[PDB]
């Protein structure tokens, strides 16, 4: 029945996660001891997409808890549904990464991975179909961007018939200080590029722009930063988790999101955008969804969608409303705007509508694009990349790890390779 | 017959690399000959 | 109240918002959540006139967060000459140690930045301060950097 | 076709394993 194995790394991976389970679960009824009570059978007709069903009709999420950092561990269980998770699906070590992507990936992670391994691997081969997996981890640090993508890899070679999704966090000075974040990131995007099937950009640069500018939060927190992060992935994984014809699995998702391999990078949106602590006093029109969730003040990564073309866009709408609306909508903006999108590809726009709408939002849209102008993000971690790297900065603690210098030059000019398919695409002209 | 021989004599060479990586995880060449007559 | 402003001002670099801040009496060495004072988050983010407000107005030139970092180990690490320059010239101490036992020297080295090394060294740094791990600034840089002979003798 | 991809994923398995041994020599 379609199950998906879901795996957190890191301190991010697992901030994230946590949320991402705490949204979902109010979503489909499941309270932190497992149990269901809601009032729509829509809740659990494909309950079995993100929870294993345990004795005594409770529902357990198929998620591993990955991190080397141990203090991670309690921070899990401690949070409101720590509860709900499987004990021998948390897999800690005691030494943590260090900021370092090479002892996530190569040393530390790696004498730690075969423990995970064995995890995923119960998981999977307890699915009656399994349709893939999805990782939530930052690309900045050590645990989420080295081991995550050390996963990815080992999972890839057991598992290779098996969509890899990702919901990756990129880096932004704005929130993070870390020197080493954009090489942590490069080496990342290098691995991304070659062994996933699609991969959620999720940009802190974006979501401190969007708390600070729109919000109007002076100090972003990570709780502001996450709330975004958990209002995306619930947006992107509704086809996922309801009956729906469109997107409905991650393979037909690929499907209809990537027509060439490596350009699998997504740029999600959302509309109405909000703070915790938001109320909604009227619920949006369907103009108003469709014009805010295609606007580059509601995008997730740090790109203009204006300085690209959609080579592909998959459209969620969320609770009652016109479907003739929705569609004269959805027209119009492509009309409109018919210059950012790709005219060699015919009817890449799909729109999908559930009638469940999220916690709080009687209306709401979730947009997930495969834009050229994504390489706005690349060039910004390239060139920072670029800046240490010229100096040779930093790289002993790289090195020191066993790493080899060629390393960083093979990623460096993997990314910047890149940019340059999502550039070509751009120029393409339907001749 | 020869392939099977090449390959068991090529296997002798990477235990001879490993042999001399194990050396480096515990702790330029001069080549002498007289001089010729002519 | 007023030392959480004028760390998120220095962080931002707005240097009006700093000045307002001082005149209204916000206290120079206010740490943030890791000890660090709104003269190392400047040095951090590369806000010189926002350095040189702060020290005109008694900030701490050797403060240091809880990882024993000054604000010249954090103007070093990230490749601000400028400021080193009015950090040093502002009585920084070019022999500070942090808990790995890295000087503002070792972080020079370790950014690439060649410039800073110079200009710390003209300051009187150690070229043979060594760090935690045992190793010197130079040491950093030359880590980070990365036949047979035919011999006739006669008998 | 997956087979190629089998063989181009332990390759980078090989590479791993000289990494690991590179650090070794380090200490
Ligand atoms: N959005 C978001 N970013 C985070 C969070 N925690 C850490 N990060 C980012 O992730 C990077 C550091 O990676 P982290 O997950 O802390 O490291 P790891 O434990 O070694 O994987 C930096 O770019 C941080 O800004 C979080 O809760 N939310």
């Amino acid at each position: 029945m379609r199950e998906i194995v879901h795996i957190q790394a890191g301190q991010c991976g697992n901030q994230i996660g946590a949320k991402f389970w705490e949204v979902i679960s109010d979503e489909h009824g499941i309270d932190p001891t497992g149990s269901y009570h809601g009032d729509s059978d829509l809740q659990l007709e494909r309950i079995n997409v993100y929870y294993n069903e345990a004795t005594g009709n409770k529902y357990v999420p198929r998620a591993i808890l990955v991190d080397l950092e141990p203090g991670t561990m309690d921070s899990v269980r401690s949070g409101p549904f720590g509860q709900i998770f499987r004990p021998d699906n948390f897999v800690f070590g005691q030494s943590g990464a260090g900021n370092n992507w090479a002892k996530g990936h190569y040393t530390e992670g790696a004498e730690l991975v075969d423990s995970v391994l064995d995890v995923v691997r119960k998981e999977s081969e307890s699915c009656d179909c399994l349709q893939g997996f999805q990782l939530t981890h930052s690309l900045g640090g050590g645990t989420g961007s080295g081991m995550g993508t050390l996963l990815i890899s080992k999972i890839r070679e057991e598992y290779p018939d098996r969509i890899m999704n990702t919901f990756s966090v990129m880096p932004s000075p704005k929130v993070s200080d870390t020197v080493v974040e954009p090489y942590n990131a490069t080496l990342s995007v290098h691995q991304l590029v070659e062994n996933t099937d699609e991969t959620y950009c999720i940009d802190n640069e974006a979501l401190y722009d969007i708390c600070f500018r729109t919000l109007k939060l002076t100090t972003p927190t990570y709780g502001d930063l996450n709330h975004l992060v958990s209002a995306t992935m619930s947006g992107v994984t509704t086809c996922l988790r309801f009956p729906g014809q469109l997107n409905a699995d991650l393979r037909k998702l690929a499907v209809n999101m990537v027509p060439f391999p490596r350009l699998h990078f997504f740029m999600p949106g959302f509309a109405p955008l909000t703070s915790r602590g938001s109320q909604q006093y009227r619920a949006l029109t369907v103009p108003e969804l469709t014009q805010q969730m295609f606007d580059s003040k509601n995008m997730m990564a740090a790109c203009d969608p204006r300085h690209g073309r959609y080579l592909t866009v998959a459209a969620i709408f969320r609770g009652r409303m016109s479907m003739k609306e929705v569609d004269e909508q959805m027209l119009n903006v492509q009309n409109k705007n018919s210059s950012y999108f790709v005219e060699w590809i015919p009817n890449n726009v799909k729109t999908a509508v559930c009638d469940i709408p999220p916690r709080g939002l009687k209306m709401s849209a979730t947009f997930i694009g495969n834009s050229t102008a994504i390489q706005e993000l690349f060039k910004r971690i390239s060139e920072q990349f670029t800046a240490m790297f010229r100096r040779k900065a930093f790289l002993h603690w790289y090195t020191g790890e066993g790493m080899d210098e060629m390393e960083f030059t093979e990623a460096e000019s993997n990314m910047n390779d890149l940019v340059s398919e999502y550039q070509q695409y751009q120029d393409a002209t339907a001749d | 017959h020869f392939a099977a021989m090449l390959e068991r004599l090529q296997e002798k060479d990477k235990h001879a690399e490993e042999v001399r990586k194990n050396k480096e995880l515990k702790e330029v060449q001069i080549v002498y000959k007289p001089v010729d007559l002519s | 109240d007023l030392g959480k402003k004028l760390l998120e001002a220095a962080r931002a670099g707005q240097d009006d918002e700093v000045r307002i801040l001082m005149a209204n009496g916000a206290d120079v060495n206010a740490e943030d959540d890791s000890g660090k004072t709104p003269l190392h988050l400047a040095a951090i983010k590369g806000h010189l006139e926002i350095v040189e407000v702060l020290l005109k107005h008694g900030a701490d030139v050797n403060a240091a967060d809880k990882m024993g970092d000054t604000p010249l180990h954090l103007a070093a690490l990230y490749g601000h000459l400028e400021i080193v320059e009015v950090l040093l010239k502002n009585g920084a101490d070019v022999n500070a140690t942090d808990t790995y036992g890295f000087t503002p020297l070792h972080l020079a080295a370790d950014a690439g930045h060649l410039e800073i090394v110079e200009v710390l060294l003209k300051y009187g740094a150690d070229v043979n301060a060594q760090d935690k791990f045992g190793k010197t600034a130079f040491d950093i840089s030359i880590d980070n950097g990365g036949s047979v002979q035919i011999v006739y003798k006669p008998v």
